[PDB]
């Protein structure tokens, strides 16, 4: 849960499964950016957020 | 026996170790059935 | 409660509060006075340091309860042999308080 | 009374759940009443025994208190309260030892030693924990009358008693025709025998029958109906009913027939079944009521006539055999149970400090005299004391 | 089904946790579920009886909450919670009762009672408190189909069973070799008979073998082994196999030789046991059969010298027994047995308001008839109504 | 030790109380605890196994924390929760199996096998529930030396042995008296036999003793007493003292005279009775005394002329005894019993796999050979294989 | 040799003067002495057995630091410290069970376990202390 997640203000569960890459669902309100180029498709720029 | 099931006193239990025949007869009349069987074999002893 | 004010003697052994819990029979205050006697500082030790610590029932806020259930009890009663603005200036204080 | 179980209870719980490394919101609630409990047993005196051969043993209570605020229970916690675990234990361990060797004809539920009596006060009722055994439940129900009950596996309901009864005899002892029973515990064993096989009876058949009353009313209970005889079967030399002398008996057995069975209430019967062998059920009943019949066979083998002539002189009798087990019941009163360990407790207790033979309860607890006499005085006090001799087994075991 | 024994827990911890005196810190996560419990259940409308002699009983549920507040409770508090325990108690038993006396044919784990499948709607799944007892457990993981366990103390699985065989017979029954068992209980008393002294057998050994089978698997099952049968030693008169007159059966006693003792599974030999008494253990087993040999004494003294002579004409016969009874066991299916009193409270209330007999329970629910063809839909039944019985026992005594 | 003990009591109840519905103000400890074990658990790598059949396998702990969000459960967390506890339950099936087996003679309380040694790190102390069956408390209170009990219905003390005294015999076996006795189980069955009806004795009047230590001293037992003969009141053969002939026993039955029972510990009078039928109570011994008198009545009639001739040449042999129950008892050592499934379950665990036996256990755990030979070590190592076993019988019922 | 000795020694004198109540200043060589073995004996394994039905077993020490500033030791450290004196406890009857059964015709005198050839290497010699036996 996001909420939770700025609520508590810990990071430590989500820091350690992301560092080991391994696969993690979030949950929360989430502003987009929309980008419609596939050269960003192409070169992989949606996970380095 | 006695002493464990029934109760007895300190004085009734010095008079009891001397054998008193006050004590013994007055326990005796009390139908207490212990000492009442121990008499009737001492009694069925004597069988000559 | 109707009864007489409380002689006493400073120095006996024992705090007034304790003859107040041996007292008095109504069972919200005379809880509450309990649990005010024998409220003491707890000797712990936590890694090799002493320390004094507060009771757990006060810590998360629940004696408050008691104290105002206690005050409520003390607002709707009789009060007698008391005259009339003292005792009800005494009671609206109170349920102020509570 | 219940706060003696409150003690034991918290006791238990403390010696359980204290232990190293343990977090304290799992056993916060524990020791915010254990503090409860020392803030409320503190400063005031204890005198226990003067009885037969209990020292009088007077009792203190100055000790300090349990933190609060801490992350895990460290070893100085632990060591901190087994001193006063072990005081608390001797404590309450010689105030119920003093409670139950007191009796009274009046007042049989009410605390009848100098500890119990002071303790029942309100003062000491801040410490009430809960009421999770049996005992304590039945208990607390018993105060405010209720439907109550207590469970057991085999119970001793049916006081020794090897009595036996005839129908037909003589002073010669030659051609009988009678019953024997023996009712020991959970167990009844009923046989009844013919020394004719009912040869000179009308119809080729003799009845029998038995009738065993209950001293308590018994509901919910579980009785199993094996068609046989394990204890009279062999041959026995027993003696008459005046003594005179003794009296043969060499019995074969026959399978019996119509072997009915009435659990009967209140003169009302209630359950009744035909030849239905095996594990039975009845659910209200004061007395037990067996039916049976021997028929002699219409037609017979060489060796039939061998052991069954007609003229007078019998060597070989007859005889039919049946069992009956209660297993399992639920009774309204307590009942001495040997499934349990209350009545070795009780017995203990006595036989170890020499108690004046109380008048109330018969000398040493002979459950047969006991039980052949079931009064509401008897029930009452047997009730008190069983119920504190199991809060006693809940710390000494 | 999991609802009903929530309540069951719940209605037991306040009534036999909230005292006078007690501490808020041993109650709150009570004093939370009864609040959630009369906040969901509030409102409703409830119907219940109506079959047989249960009157239509209608339930109302509206009552008060409980406050968070007086650290000590009082008294008013104990009875403002006991008016309300009370309502639920009555509320929980009727319920209870109505569903024990309803029966199906397929489908036997579901409710049957309006009232129970109306509990299993969605919104009252708020109240799921816990699942402590046995049956609670066993039902919630077998809801998940994961492996099954029940503990029984002396139970009752051998169906009732008094037959005999003949090896070798004649119409003069004066010249026998066979066998006698008993099947009744937990107790399984065999027994092997010979007329001829094994003199015209060769080797002098007369084998002797019995099968039992069992109508369900059990696990770790401790054995009670003793070489002498109390049952069949005793002068008897037997009507024949078919039956059209009685053969009489002189028994003596011998010792066993070569008793072997094999659990057996789906046709595996398990465990095995030679000439071992006392106790045994089987880890897993379905069927037993057990073999001995009665053998001639090879040597003799005047008195048995003169008991078997060496012709036709015997007087005195010879038979060997053996002793076999479960103490205790494990089994993956719902059973009765003679310590729990689950099916003699379901028997009670059968018998207290006589419902007409469903084609799927044999009359009175007498055990040895249910246990002769033991399917799977009646021990579904059986483990419904056992696990509503458990239900019950922890509410009304 | 405690800590798998701790371990599987938070398994079940995690696997109980966390239910698809239940609020989250029940669960509060339970799931702090269970974060602080998992938290702890992480980061050790473990093997088990090593011995037997029992293939060896590896363990790797890392799970994420269980969130705080929720106020009720709903069904997703419920399955989150049931895929660790299901592998948790595998864990602490493994470490038993592997405890179970392995058996040493130094260091009987002291853990064997690696995974409780690796618990017995400090870090792993960390986690420690509650201590609430009583096994775990006995087992504490044995570490740290204060005396302990056990509740056991029908405890086997006594080793299958059926053994015999003669005092006055004959090489042609015609005129013999003496005493046979079988002690198994919990049962105790004593008889005295004269061929000559006491006519030459002194007095008229036979006397039998008989002595039957016991292995482990007992305290707070209730024994039944009744005064029956069963394995010896039949026509029985019996072998020879040297085991080269065979005699022939014809008993009948009558009733003991002065029946004298006594309890003795480390050879002191305790408690004794007399006469006294039904149930009796000792509170400490070690060795049971039987004493009484064989009596002949001084008249007698037609049916007894035959039995009791004044000469040499006998046909029917007088016999009385009694039978002794142990139903309950409490013992401060672990023994074998009837009302739990201890045996069952260690031998279950060895036999299934085929683990070789040991230096400090007989072939196959024959409960008999360990109970004549009682040993301390084979004491410690009984306690803490009975430890582990009831652990593991707490997951998998 | 002597480093088996050593060790001994020190397990003796930790397990016997380590009791709650004395003065922290009856412990300062013992604690000396045990915080250095516990520092240079971290971050090692051994194996023992390998031979006959003793059991092959391998040992890992990675233990942690005791205390040092106590003006009184109370329970906890005595637990603490006992919690790793079993373990050595176990060690040392492990190599010394694995020592005594072997043998060998050239040299008897040198170590010939192979726990006791790698304990035997200087870095340990550390760990020495008195020889009053």
């Amino acid at each position: 849960n996001l909420e939770e997640l700025m609520r508590t203000g810990s990071y430590a569960q989500i820091t350690n499964m992301l560092l080991n890459n391994q696969p993690v669902a979030l949950v929360g309100a989430l502003p987009f950016v929309t980008d419609s180029s596939v050269i960003s498709l192409i070169a992989i720029l949606d996970a380095t957020v | 026996n006695l002493n464990d099931n029934y109760g007895i006193s300190r004085q009734q239990a010095f008079n009891l170790l001397r054998s008193d025949p006050r004590v013994l007869r007055e326990f005796i009349n009390q139908d207490n059935p212990i000492i009442r069987n121990r008499i009737e074999q001492l009694i069925m002893q004597c069988r000559l | 409660f109707g009864m007489q004010r409380m002689h006493y003697r400073n120095g006996d052994p024992q705090t007034p509060f304790q003859i107040a819990e041996q007292q008095i029979q109504n069972f919200q205050v005379a809880n509450w006075l309990h649990f005010v006697n024998n409220n003491y500082f707890r000797q712990v030790v936590i890694d090799g340091v002493l320390n004094q610590v507060l009771n757990d029932n006060i810590r998360n806020g629940h004696v408050i309860n008691q104290l105002m259930e206690a005050l409520m009890q003390l607002s709707r009663q009789q009060f007698p042999t008391m005259p009339v603005d003292y005792k009800r200036s005494i009671q609206r204080g109170i349920l102020l308080l509570s | 009374m219940d706060v003696l179980y409150s003690l034991s209870k918290t006791l238990k719980d403390a010696r359980d759940k204290i232990v190293e490394g343990t977090l304290y919101s799992n056993v916060s609630d524990l020791i915010q009443q254990f503090n409860q409990m020392i803030i409320t047993m503190n400063g005031n005196e204890f005198q226990t025994g003067g009885i037969g051969n209990l020292p009088i043993r007077n009792w203190n209570f100055n000790f300090g208190l349990l933190g609060t605020t801490l992350l895990n229970l460290d070893a100085n916690y632990v060591e901190t309260a087994r001193n006063t675990i072990d005081y608390f234990v001797d404590f309450v361990d010689n105030v119920c030892m003093d409670e139950m060797v007191r009796e009274s004809q009046r007042n049989g539920i009410a605390p009848q030693s100098d500890s119990l009596r002071k303790l029942s006060a309100i003062k000491f009722k801040r410490i009430n924990f809960d009421n999770s055994s049996e005992y304590i439940e039945n208990w607390n129900l018993q105060n405010r009358r209720q439907r109550t009950g207590f469970t057991f596996h085999k119970p001793n309901i049916f006081p020794y008693s090897a009595s036996f009864t005839l129908n037909r005899s003589q002073p010669a002892h030659d051609n009988l025709m009678g019953t024997m029973w023996l009712n020991a515990g959970s167990e009844i064993q009923v046989a009844g025998f013919d020394y004719s096989c009912a040869i000179n009876a009308p119809a080729n058949i003799q009845q029998f029958e038995h009738i065993v009353p209950l001293r308590r009313v018994l509901t919910t209970a579980t009785i199993t109906l094996l068609p046989d005889a394990e204890r009279f079967s062999f041959p026995r030399v027993i003696n008459s009913a005046d003594g005179a002398t003794t009296w043969f008996f060499n019995p074969v057995i026959l399978r019996p027939n119509n072997v009915e069975v009435e659990f009967l209430l209140n003169g009302q019967i209630i359950n009744t079944y035909q030849a239905r062998f095996g594990t039975i059920v009845a659910r209200n009943f004061d007395t037990i009521r067996l039916s049976f019949q021997l028929m002699r066979p219409p037609n017979m083998t060489p060796a039939v006539a061998v052991l069954f002539p007609n003229a007078q002189p019998f060597e070989h009798h007859a005889t039919v055999g049946l069992t009956l087990r209660i297993e399992s019941a639920v009774c309204e009163s307590v009942l001495a149970d040997a499934s349990e360990t209350l009545l070795a407790n009780v017995t203990s207790v006595r036989q170890e400090y020499a108690i004046p033979v109380g008048p109330v309860f018969p000398p040493g607890m002979n459950w047969t005299d006991l039980i052949t006499n079931y009064s509401p005085s008897r029930e009452d006090n047997l009730q008190r004391v069983f119920t504190v001799a199991s809060i006693r087994s809940m710390l000494i075991k």
